[PDB]
């Protein structure tokens, strides 16, 4: 009760949006407009239907692409902590929660289980994935379909299902020559398709550039 | 005794109800057309009378029975004039529906044993449809005597077959050519992904 009251309070403050945005990420010195992006993410938009015919979603997806050493998989971490419902997977693999859903026994249980993508357990949450170009054909064509028809249609050992896959993708990826070219476009340095990079509402570029000042307060830190 | 009491009442139930009589045209009609199986709406029940409607909810074995015999009376007084030859009467299934809201799998635990209940689910397995004995009739080895027309229950229960005649002990056989059957089948229930909880697995039934 008195809390409803404590924020309507906070909202009151003129610097509440700046201090939001100082608030994401304690931990990661910098990248102020990254954190901002974060936080618009994850306070989200409003979908819309006129009628049952034009679906509009509200979800900001978010995709970054980095040289290796700038922190990516911290904000990611960060994330998944902070979000009440994050699921967080990798492209490389052997990942803990897959992200194609499956009909198999359990090796723990022992029972017929149908288990779905990490899309579909998040579904209202947070999906981030990291090593994104490292994906299979399989991955990719889950994931646009996630992303376009928000939905993972199966066909599968006699079953026939369509679960809803309403959730906010954030993605961390690296160049393809492991080193951003500012004289090539930015679907040129990424091994994506431009059909899937459509998708994300924000994409942020992470540079190395050799800064002393900089690099001493992070040394520091 | 107060079974038959509680039959009557039902048959009542079902020739009074209606301002149509809904139940009385249903199962006529659905006995025409050759449809033995009728789907009862537990709010009229209460509406009609609330003592039976409380009774089904906390006794559904004994008292689903009692209304499959009303229902079954309740048919053939409806249908006197039947045509030549279909003279057998033949038995009637009653299902049951309500506008209640359901309630989570998760929440079923030892209280709610032997009772009704209603839950939400995605089936992922069903198994072939196969038949199953009501009435079976058992013969002798030796002197061939015959037991007929012997109730089997309903349900995943199997049935024991004497040992003593009225001749060696256990010569009693079931005789595959007299006995009535009926389809069944298996299914598989998971549990609904938009109500698991966060990083839990599901449960089946
Ligand atoms: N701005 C920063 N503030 C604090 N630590 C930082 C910062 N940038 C990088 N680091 C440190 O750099 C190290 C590199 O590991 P990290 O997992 O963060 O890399 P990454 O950017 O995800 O790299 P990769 O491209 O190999 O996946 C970490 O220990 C992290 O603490
Ligand atoms: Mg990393
Ligand atoms: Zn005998």
């Amino acid at each position: 009760d008195e809390d409803v009251k404590m924020i309507t309070s906070l909202s009151k403050d003129q610097q509440i949006g700046e201090k939001i945005f100082a608030s994401i990420a304690p931990s990661i010195y910098g990248h102020e407009d990254i954190k901002r992006g974060l936080a618009l993410a994850l306070f989200g938009g409003e979908p819309k239907n006129p009628g049952g015919k034009h679906k509009v979603r509200g979800d900001i997806n978010v995709l970054l692409c980095g040289d290796p050493g700038t922190a990516k998989s911290q904000f990611l971490k960060y994330i998944e902590k902070v979000s009440s419902r994050a699921i967080f997977t990798t492209g490389q693999g052997a990942s803990a929660v897959g992200l194609t859903a499956y009909v198999q026994r359990h090796p723990v249980s022992r029972e017929w289980t149908l288990e779905a993508g990490a899309l579909v357990l998040a579904d209202r949450g947070v999906c981030l994935i990291d090593e994104f170009d490292k994906m299979n054909d399989q991955d990719r064509t889950s994931i646009h379909e996630a992303m376009e028809q928000q939905s993972i249609s199966i066909s599968k050992a006699g079953i026939v299902t369509s679960l809803q896959a309403r959730c906010t993708v954030i993605a961390a990826a690296n160049p393809i020559g492991g080193r951003y070219d500012p004289s090539l476009t930015f679907s040129e340095n990424v091994d994506l398709t431009e059909p899937i990079i459509s998708r994300f509402d924000i994409l942020c570029v992470v540079r190395d550039t050799v800064d002393p000042v900089q690099d001493e307060m992070l040394a520091r830190f | 005794a107060r079974k038959s009491q509680l039959q009557r009442r039902f048959k009542e139930f079902l020739r009074q109800y209606r301002f149509t009589f809904k139940y009385r045209d249903e199962l006529k009609r659905h006995y025409n057309l050759g449809e033995y199986w009728i789907e009862v709406e537990m709010e009229d029940l209460a509406s009609f009378d609330e003592d039976l409607a409380d009774y089904l909810y906390k006794q559904p074995a004994e008292h689903l029975q009692l209304l499959e015999e009303a229902a079954k009376e309740v048919a053939d007084e409806v249908t006197r004039p039947r045509p030549s030859g279909e003279e057998v009467l033949q038995d009637i299934q009653v299902m049951l529906k309500s506008d209640a809201s359901p309630s989570s799998i998760r929440s079923l635990k030892s209280d709610m044993m032997s009772h009704l209940v209603k839950i939400p689910g995605i089936i992922i397995a069903a198994s072939a449809v196969r038949a199953k004995a009501t009435r079976i009739s058992i013969q002798c080895r030796s002197c061939r005597n015959t037991l007929t027309n012997i109730a089997m229950r309903p349900g995943l229960e199997g049935y024991a077959l004497p040992r003593k005649c009225n001749c060696p002990l256990d010569p009693y056989f079931i005789m595959p050519d007299k006995c009535k059957c009926v389809d069944f089948q298996t299914l598989k229930l998971q549990e609904l992904p938009d109500a698991v909880p966060h990083g839990e697995m599901p449960r089946h039934m």
